[PDB]
């Protein structure tokens, strides 16, 4: 019935006003990319910055199973877009928001589904 | 200057054919340090100089591409360079990595422990090592080749690089081989290529470009060595991070090389001459099995 909560244990350190998980692996591209989410390589665009996937993840790095009944990993081996704004924050990003299931975009931050 | 808008500088040809002695390397730029866009981190932008200067080489790019780097770990537990790697690489392709210690990777399969302890099953079309030992920087004792992982590279890529593939070796002033050169005359073509980002170091890639199995050339390591710190000592390279802020060209071409098994008989000089081209890749293409040996013991009583 005991299982620990990564996830809101870095949520309230955030809160708390600690500093974001840092070393996330910030790719080089030109910034011209489709602007979907997670993404097989690096697909920003002129808002956003990508990053290695599992170095993103709050999972991967803190070596500890993923919340999949399968273990599997949504960002590992992939590259995720981050808004520049949010970019000091990876980790705390991924975590907090949703990819639209249907564009692709991180609900918020790009998709238009719900009208343009 | 042209070679600041280059990825980096390349070995010339001509200091590849001289007789040098071994000297101590004083680089002129020694502590400079290249402007790295915002937020990038030296081993992205090494990496990708590499890539960027590996595009200009005639690599084999089969599908189903299988590529394994060694020395993939970071101090703060990440793979910066597999990420470039496999940004560079085709989707698809078949990445495993490894480290002494432990750190988290994009890569396919990752597996930590000493090198000496890898072993695979399959041929790989593309062997890229960033190993490093930091104790090897002793500057007040002599510089002799070094053993250690470089005995297990020597031997990995006589063993499990497919015919046509190529390998990228980090070496520095300190951390080199001399039998690791020998082997750079098994390949078609072969170079030192020094990242702009980091010419402020000794550090350099040992690059063979289509392995051919049997030596095109026969090279004295040692002599080698000496001629590569004689070309880093006489010719100051400019840090540049200018190329980094292209990345139109970057993906590496699948080219869909051609993947043949041959049995050691029926390669002849025209197998050789499209291996020779980039053209052609010779191994298995089995399924791609790899493990870690583990040492078990029990400390108890
Ligand atoms: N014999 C070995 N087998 C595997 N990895 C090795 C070694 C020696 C060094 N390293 C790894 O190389 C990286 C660069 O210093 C470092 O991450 C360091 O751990
Ligand atoms: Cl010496
Ligand atoms: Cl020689
Ligand atoms: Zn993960
Ligand atoms: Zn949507």
């Amino acid at each position: 019935a005991f299982a620990v909560d990564a996830a809101k244990a870095y949520k309230d350190y955030l809160a708390s006003g600690g500093q974001p998980i840092t070393n996330c692996v910030k790719m080089l591209c030109t910034h011209t990319g489709t602007g979907q989410a997670i993404t097989v390589t690096p697909e920003a665009n002129m808002d956003q910055e990508s990053f290695g996937g599992a170095s993103c993840c709050l999972y991967c790095r803190c070596h500890i199973d993923h919340p999949n009944p399968k273990g599997f990993c949504d960002l590992k081996g992939k590259y995720v877009q981050i808004p520049t704004t949010c970019a000091n924050d990876p980790v705390g990003f991924t975590l907090k928001n949703t990819v639209c299931t249907v564009c692709g975009m991180w609900k918020g931050y790009g998709c238009s589904c719900d009208q343009l | 200057s042209s070679q600041a808008w280059q990825p980096g500088v390349a070995m010339p040809n001509l200091y590849k054919m001289q007789r040098m002695l071994l000297e101590k390397c004083d680089l002129q730029n020694y502590g400079d340090s290249a402007t790295l866009p915002k937020g990038i981190m030296m081993n992205v932008a090494k990496y990708t100089q590499l890539c960027q200067y590996l595009n200009t080489l005639t690599l084999a790019v089969p599908y189903n591409m299988r590529v394994i780097h060694f020395g993939a770990g970071s101090d703060k537990g990440v793979a910066p360079g597999t990420a470039v790697l496999r940004q560079w690489l085709p989707t698809g392709t078949l990445l495993v990595d490894s480290d002494l210690n432990d750190f988290v990777s994009d890569a396919d399969s990752t597996l930590i422990g000493d090198c000496a302890t890898v072993h695979t099953a399959n041929k790989w079309d593309l062997i890229i090592s960033d190993m490093y030992d930091p104790k090897t920087k002793n500057v007040t004792k002599e510089n002799d080749s070094k053993e250690g992982f470089f005995t297990y590279i020597c031997g990995f890529i006589q063993q499990k690089l497919a015919l046509g593939g190529s390998v990228a070796i980090k070496i520095t002033e300190h951390s080199w081989n001399a039998d690791l050169y020998k082997l750079m005359g098994h390949f078609a073509w072969w170079t030192a290529f020094v990242t702009n980002v980091n010419a402020s170091s000794s550090e350099a890639f040992l690059i063979g470009c289509n392995y051919l199995g049997k030596p095109r050339e026969q090279i004295d390591g040692y002599v080698m060595h000496a001629n590569y710190i004689f070309w880093r000592n006489t010719n100051p390279i400019q840090l540049s991070s200018y190329s980094l802020f292209d990345m139109s060209k970057f993906p590496l071409k699948l080219r869909g090389t051609a993947v043949m098994s041959l049995k050691e008989g029926q390669i002849n000089d025209m197998i050789l001459s499209l291996l020779s081209k980039g053209r052609l890749i010779i191994r298995e293409n089995n399924r791609v099995v790899i493990s870690s040996d583990v040492l078990v013991n029990n400390e108890n009583l």
